[PDB]
């Protein structure tokens, strides 16, 4: 950006800032402000329908900066269904100021993450919150009676996992209560309060929580807490994940990881 | 709906404005990027009337007529000179001039449709075919009886559906539906009596061709 | 109410201009389906006057009338030539020309109403019927008397109600209540003295025919 | 208050415009509902002056006169041609022309009052009767001495109050009080000297007839 | 994009008005140092048309074209006389008049470009070359064939790339994509029937030459 | 302050128009009682100038004067013909024409003042009295000398103070300080070269007579 | 900076308008209190061009020229008729006409400076002396060789600095730097070809004389 | 203002209200609204670019009215350097309504103190807060372990003071760390936490707190907590003031005013 400063000083400057965007899925859109698409470092940035709003919010993070960048929705670059899916949610966009006059000088104006997303019939508004804002969300590190093991296999949990987890294919598409096949009766009720990551389909390992796993005819009907993101077709592969109630007793019955038990029950 | 059919006098129509109203544009970024929004069912027309009134008595008649609908109740029948001729102002409209469509052996009903443009024509169904200008034609011969024309509908129904391969061609004058844009009407009448005046051009009467939702 | 009875001279009315305003519209979506919602008090006439005041002394007389009203106490009478004749302006106004209605054997009172249009006439009740132009005709014969006109009311009351199936036809000149729109009065007087003048027309004075709200 | 009486030249007044300012409106809901607010004591007159200056020297005189009051100090005396004549522009004003009132045997003082309108007249007391046009009359005979006219007051006081039954009639020219509407004055004089011009009219010198609060 | 190929008639184009808009400016401080910041898409041409439509039947044809576009589906072709000739308007356009560039032995494709200037010409790529006016000349000799013009592309591809140091000179008429600014279309027809006419020029229709975003 | 002494040429001063602005008003309630509140700095004269330049070369001289002031450093002198004569433009200006005041035996200094009015003249102090037009007359006789005029001051100081009851009469041309309202200068120069011209008058230049704050 | 020197044709300049832009006023409270703000280095000149094009081919040339700078890249050379002549439109410019300064024995470089005004002159250094009108003079004799003129600089450098007591006088035509005020250009060209028109003037091409920051 | 009310009633009123301003220094500026200068009560108020007053806020002290009387800055009347110094800060301006028609009738519209002051390149904006606002500042009367004697020599403190205090002349101008001469080695470190009122120069007895008083060659280098208001030239007279930490031990060692310690440290 030093040469970019020089370009401004000379006055021979053409703005080609490219708002490269990496979504939660990891797909990348160059989105350059310049009307002629520029490949900077091998990355074409789309001239078409690139959100402008270049100044937006520009503090140094003392104030978390949400760069409001309402942009014309480009179906090709951005999909409404994906926005609804949330693939676009939590998308980190690195705004690099580049010059058409010189591709070599790229200085990142800011690192931003879309935090607030809004939609319109043909256009959309995005608030590009800075990393401090996400960092500033409070976790609280609560310590309490129930196992805080939570998701199994985490570094704190040190869960062996392994054999209990099983993979199944959906036999019937019932939205939240889809019936699946390839799951044993024993497997059911161990996947209760678990997840059903869908290898098959758009989810690609994204799983709605299984509120209830109940054995039925033709495999286990799985009642998810919520309807699956994307319409899940029957026959889509899913990896059922063992669900622990994370009660000290439940943790003990299922795995008995005394060394790693995060449930401090008595007082 | 049923609507109302009330004729707008042709002489008053002689003194009337014509402006084409079209929608569906809403383009995108001004980086040379264009997106075509689709409003749907557009191509209405805009008119300003009262320039054809001629005299005080006639002016009274249109005013009374506006009062009759009490503010555009339902539909209003407007004679559109431009759409009246399916052919040309100097050329007689014929059944053959406008092509309704082709019967498939099950196509009993054909709405009168005005096709405007060629490669990607927009077709406008006509709510009211002017009576007596409606002629039905078939590829073999001009078609006479057995076609049931719904004057409010604009649909002509062959009792026996035309078989595949016969072109239905119908050309008729267009009595277009209109809804007045503004309730307020300016009155220019010129006081009569000793002055004995009267005015030929009442101003500011605004009407919009209305594509009625059926 | 009784109001204040102050006539607007027709000579002053000479040269004036008017506009017609309707209050019914309130349309719906762009689908082509429009709903007409009416709150009433539609079709009010707005008049701009002050014309034909001749010399300044005549203008002073109108100014005195404005002073008499004192900001339009109550209502002010205005005589409209257009409504004065039930028939066409050249044509004679007759009892036969306007048909009030049909008696049921109990209908002693008939409002004087101007029906505008034919299919759905908007009726203008006449609050003030100009005296002596009132002619009442029973179906059997013209009625010399027994119809009690209430001049403020605009209602003619037959002492003996007309029998069932009897048409009542009444024609009279129209006097209409008008309330001035603006308190300020615009004055064009033309200086007299040595360069003697007197402006024939004062600038437009806004006076609005008002349908009084009960 | 005492105020100031400073004459406005009639020739400059010849150029001056006349408009009528009236208040007391503020009606209610526009459903035809009308309510009369009363501002009270209205009927001021609007004027724009300076168009009667004729030449540079006279223009200077009015400008100096405006400077004399330093922005309308207190009252200013304006000659109004319209109010000058109790009778008509072509008819001489007389004591009998304007009726001051009737003495009750205790009514020593009568303000000169201009009655405008007839059935519900508004009466305007005149602050300054033009000197020498003031004539007092009594029903029995025109009244001479013994009436004390307060020129600033506009009140004429009979030393012996007129008994009941004698009409006091007084007609006089009206030297109306005026306060300039705007401090800013446009000066149009046309360069003199070798050019030797001078200007008949100076624009933008608005004045408002002022009903002084006493 | 392929777009929609609809020609704008030269006759309708006749009589039109145009404007030129540049997008590079963004200056700095008042020190006298100004910095030029360019976002691209500069020098677009804005056209106001509908002129020279003659009789209304011809105007109807233009209206039909507007209907065919249906709110400018894709892009609409427009013929510009100014750019049609590579040379001066009276002067003949030749392959020699516009020099496309120099081949390096691998340069099969040459864009047709209008170079606006000498020291730093702004180049306007021609998206659509009018067919048959295209003349291609190799440095050695005029090329009859082997240059493959992509009409939508505006690129001429030599089957055998011109050798290093070989000038390519090509001259052709210019057809430029235009997208209408406003969905509504103004119509001037002046009426026919008894008062036969057909307004010679319809009111300005905003159509903008648009450099399409890639 | 001393300011900058730059004379506005009388020839350039030829043709200008002026407006007079008074700052005293601030009226009260609508009762008819109005209070005049004065903040001073009243009756300033606003001038639109640049008239009578005749040619671009002459205009250049005025432009040079504008450049000399450099955004009106300090104040700029303007010559007003209207105030130049103590009496009338045709009439001779004399010491007798303007009476400065009466000496008390200690009144060495007399300000040159223009008294605008009779009853309550608004006095305009003369900051700059044009030299050589100054004539001083003591009550006994015209004073050849001993009155020390301070040209920047506008004050004439008698070395020996005039005795009690001695009238001092002084008449002189008036030079008035003016500060330009707008930094930008509008230029009407009329191109010369082949089409030789030179505009008769430059566009109005806003310069305001300013009563400088003490 | 280095900038760009691109000539603006004199014929187009003949059509171009002239206005004077001056800053540094921002005065204090309007109680007659004045404070001189100093913007610094002002006196730019405003112009509107394109009116001297005469014909379509020339209009194309200026348009291409505007495209060459792609929106006023750096500086633009503008011929100013007013500044071209150090002396007069009818009088030849001479080295003696404009005084550069006096050599002190160390003063090798003198910028061409235009002194405008006399008592408090503002001097404008000229960025580009028009070539061939540059003549150097010394008090003893007109100076020939040994003065190194930096055409972009506007500085003339004597190889041997002039000793104290010799006046350097240089008068030259002024090729002033210009930056266009607005990117948008209005094209008035009048269709040629069958129409065979072309336009003398193109409106809306504003330019501002730019004092380039070194 | 009773006659002023009469002036309004007559309508023969010309406003000459003079915004007499007394700064912290105590210098007085007339600042009259009337354009013609008026010598009311001897004091001459000249318009002097008088601060403009437009939107009237009047509450009788229930609400302190801080009038934003920002007027074009008058260089003669007010100096920016003094404003930076703060001499102008805390200026008490008594707004007295006067009439040009009558000098005798002067009634104070309100008593105000400039509190919030801002500047512009050629203009100033100032808030003239009423006296209740300053009075309403909360002291709190805190009672705690350290001597609450604070500044020595107060009526409550009853400090003997006297001999320990000394007078010195600056030898070197170092801003905050200026080196001074005429101070004994014993005097150094007794002036630690002290004040250095400068008799010489614009300060005229205004002294920056001495953060550190460490003896050095050529007299004591005095490290003030802050750079001195106004540029202090070398050789300016100064009065060094003893600084007491107010620790009970410090209070005892330096003076031992048990009678008036105002310290409650040992519990």
């Amino acid at each position: 950006m030093t040469d970019y400063t020089d370009h401004l000083a000379t006055g021979c400057t053409t703005l080609a800032r490219c708002y490269i965007l990496t979504r939660r899925d990891g797909v990348v859109m160059g989105f350059t402000d310049h009307d002629r698409d520029i490949d900077l470092d091998g990355t074409r940035c789309a001239a078409g329908a690139a959100l402008d709003a270049s100044t937006a919010a520009r503090s140094l993070g003392i104030t978390p900066d949400d760069m409001d960048a309402g942009g014309a929705l480009s179906a090709d670059a951005i999909t409404e269904a994906d926005l609804r899916a949330g693939r676009y949610d939590g998308a980190q966009v690195e705004v690099w100021e580049v010059n058409w006059t010189d591709p070599a000088v790229r200085g990142r104006l800011g690192v931003y993450t879309i935090g607030q997303v809004e939609r319109g019939p043909l256009a959309f508004r995005a608030e590009l919150r800075t990393r401090p804002a996400l960092w500033n969300r409070p976790e609280g590190r609560i310590h309490t009676a129930l196992c805080d093991v939570d998701r199994l296999g985490d570094h704190r949990c040190k869960l062996a996992l392994g054999p209990w987890q099983s993979a199944a294919t959906v036999i019937e598409a019932d939205g939240a209560d889809l019936i699946v096949s390839g799951l044993d009766e024993t497997a059911s009720n161990i996947f209760d309060r678990g997840v059903l990551d869908w290898t098959g389909g758009a989810n690609a390992g994204t799983g709605s929580d299984i509120r209830v796993a109940r054995p039925v005819a033709g495999g286990v009907r799985v009642s998810l807490w919520s309807a699956p993101p994307f319409p899940i077709t029957a026959g889509d592969t899913a990896n059922a994940t063992v669900g622990c109630d994370r009660t000290a007793d439940t943790c003990r019955n299922r795995f008995d990881n005394l060394a790693n038990f995060r449930g401090f029950p008595l007082m | 709906m049923q609507f109302i059919d009330v004729e707008f006098p042709r002489d008053i129509a002689a003194g009337c404005q014509a402006v084409l109203t079209r929608r569906d544009e809403v383009v995108t970024l001004a980086s040379g990027r264009e997106e075509v929004n689709s409003r749907w069912a557009d191509t209405r027309r805009s008119w300003d009337a009262g320039l054809g009134v001629r005299d005080e008595a006639d002016l009274a008649q249109v005013v009374a007529l506006f009062e009759e609908v009490r503010g555009r109740l339902y539909a209003f029948r407007f004679r559109d000179w431009l759409d009246w001729r399916t052919a040309a102002t100097r050329a007689p409209i014929t059944a053959t001039d406008q092509p309704l469509g082709l019967g498939d052996g099950s196509r009993t009903a054909f709405q009168v449709v005005k096709v405007y443009g060629a490669v990607n024509p927009y077709t406008r169904p006509l709510s009211l075919p002017h009576p007596g200008t409606v002629r039905v034609a078939l590829d073999g011969v001009t078609q006479p009886s057995g076609w049931t024309l719904t004057a409010p509908g604009g649909v002509i129904t062959f009792d026996t559906p035309p078989a595949l391969g016969v072109t239905v061609t119908a050309g008729c004058s267009f009595d277009v539906p209109v809804r007045f844009s503004d309730p307020e009407l300016a009155v220019q009448w010129a006081y009569f009596r000793e002055g004995q005046a009267g005015l030929a051009q009442a101003p500011s009467i605004p009407l919009i061709e209305v594509r009625l939702d059926p």
